[PDB]
């Protein structure tokens, strides 16, 4: 009986740990899924005004090899 | 062999626990000081079996207070009989037990019940002969039910030679705190079946039925139940503690009542049933008192007595009568009803006289039985658990103390084994 008893208690310790453990790692997967996701968002936006910026270099290039 | 230690836990066995030292006290002719103060000797004579003698000459209760929650321990403190008590038999923690018995049993009992061994084996080695424990707890709640079950396991590891007793309160859903006190009942019966020797039932169902029914209360409180409980411990605990014959220490109250060791839970009955206060004026007669003591109506397990045999019964009266007219009116009442007693065993019924009437009346009698009818009660709890546990009904409060559903499938299935088990000799 006194086993048992120390078996149930360690359980209980256990459980609540895996459940602090698993808590802890799925919010810090979840917190860098996000921050990688919305810089890659920001990554592509950013390459389109850039290919903006070389649009007009061409274009002006395109103006000034003509007379 | 004299000395008794008294433990009460959790906030229904501290309640009817001081209620019982209150009563007990006044009819020794002890005061809240620990004081002396009657008439008669023998009131000192076997005081010895629940009163320690400390230089005063002052009588301290040998009584240790239990509970998780300190609540309750300060209106036992701050109560009438308050004082009396050893300030060190205050073993409380401060997180409480939410009536969980896996709490009780296993969580935050585990982490208190060493200090309470502590303070029963400082009360054990001041004996010269103890006799063993007395409990005062209910099954329902946590602390009481699965603390007070632990600390049972642990008082028989360490005293195995001593007699062990419980004043057990059963819940019922007719005067109940939560829905769990099924599944905490049925947890600590598998506990009392193994490791005590006599457990008196006291069913909250019957002493409500009592209230509401006989003493005309239309709404019983806890005071009410209280008052027919301490006038039953009272009555149980006569022989014990005054001059007396038999059934007169715990060994010999077992080896008379207990025929088989798992069939030890008893049927305490009481006559006259009075209310609080409100005082009867005409005495009973003896055939009065006899037959009151045996009707259902007055039984503190809300079991049908023509349900069932008698294994074996104690009677005490107590008062200034015929002892004549007693054993007249005992054996009366066994041949008019023979059918009712087993046969297998002769004589199975014991008659004490006292004295001593308890205080606000001239004539009393209690009863103990072990009647199978009892199984009554055990069905009656074993249905509530059912229709919870089929449907896994609030089990996260157990599982998340670390307990498995196996627990309660062979809880229930001892419990199960124990109504057959008093089915068997009432047939036989
Ligand atoms: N007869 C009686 N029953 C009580 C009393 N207090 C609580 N109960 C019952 O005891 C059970 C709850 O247990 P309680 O002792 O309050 O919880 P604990 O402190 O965790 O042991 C329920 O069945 C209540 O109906 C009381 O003073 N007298
Ligand atoms: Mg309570």
């Amino acid at each position: 009986k006194r086993e048992h008893e120390r078996e149930v208690i360690q359980k209980a310790i256990e459980e609540n740990n895996n459940f602090i453990k698993m808590a802890k790692e799925k919010l810090a997967q979840k917190m860098e899924s996000n921050k990688e996701n919305r810089e890659a968002h920001l990554a592509a936006m950013l390459e389109r005004l850039q290919e903006k910026d070389k649009h007009a270099e061409e274009v002006r290039k395109n103006k000034e090899l003509k007379e | 062999m004299r000395e008794i230690v008294h433990i009460q836990a959790g906030q229904c066995g501290n309640q009817i626990g001081a209620k019982f030292w209150e009563v007990i006290s006044d009819e020794h002719g002890i005061d809240p000081t620990g004081s002396y103060h009657g008439d008669s000797d023998l009131q000192l004579e076997r005081i010895n079996v629940y009163y320690n003698e400390a230089t005063g000459n002052k009588y301290v209760p040998r009584a240790i207070l239990v509970d998780l929650e300190p609540g309750t321990m300060d209106s036992v403190r701050s109560g009438p009989f308050g004082q009396i008590f050893r300030p060190d038999n205050f073993v409380f923690g401060q997180s409480g037990a939410g009536n969980n018995w896996a709490k009780g049993h296993y969580t935050e009992g585990a982490e208190l019940v060493d200090s309470v061994l502590d303070v029963v084996r400082k009360e054990s080695e001041s004996c010269d002969c103890l006799q063993g424990f007395q409990l005062t707890h209910s099954l329902g709640g946590g602390t009481g039910s699965g603390m007070g079950t632990l600390l049972i396991s642990k008082i028989r590891e360490e005293y195995p030679d001593r007699i062990m007793n419980t004043f057990s309160v059963m819940p019922s859903p007719k005067v109940s705190d939560t829905v769990v006190e099924p599944y905490n009942a049925t947890l600590s019966v598998h506990q009392l079946v193994e490791n005590t020797d006599e457990t008196y039932c006291i069913d909250n169902e019957a002493l409500y039925d009592i209230c509401f029914r006989t003493l005309k209360l239309t709404t019983p409180t806890y005071g009410d139940l209280n008052h027919l409980v301490s006038a039953t411990m009272s009555g149980v605990t006569t022989c014990l503690r005054f001059p007396g014959q038999l059934n007169a220490d715990l060994r010999k109250l077992a080896v008379n009542m207990v025929p088989f060791p798992r069939l030890h839970f008893f049927m305490p009955g009481f006559a006259p049933l009075t209310s609080r206060g409100s005082q009867q004026y005409r005495a009973l007669t003896v055939p009065e008192l006899t037959q009151q003591m045996f009707d259902s109506k007055n039984m503190m397990a809300a079991c049908d007595p023509r349900h069932g045999r008698y294994l074996t019964v104690a009677a005490i009266f107590r008062g200034r009568m015929s002892m004549k007219e007693v054993d007249e009116q005992m054996l009366n009442v066994q041949n008019k009803n023979s059918s009712y007693f087993v046969e297998w065993i002769p004589n199975n019924v014991k008659t004490a006289v006292c004295d001593i009437p308890p205080r606000g009346l001239k004539m009393s009698a209690t009863f103990i039985g072990n009647s199978t009818a009892i199984q009554e009660l055990f069905k009656r709890i074993s249905e509530q658990f059912t229709a919870m546990f089929r449907r896994k009904a609030f089990l996260h409060w157990y599982t998340g103390e670390g307990m498995d559903e196996m627990e309660f499938t062979e809880a229930e299935s001892n419990m199960n084994d124990l109504v057959s088990e008093y089915q068997q000799y009432q047939d036989a």
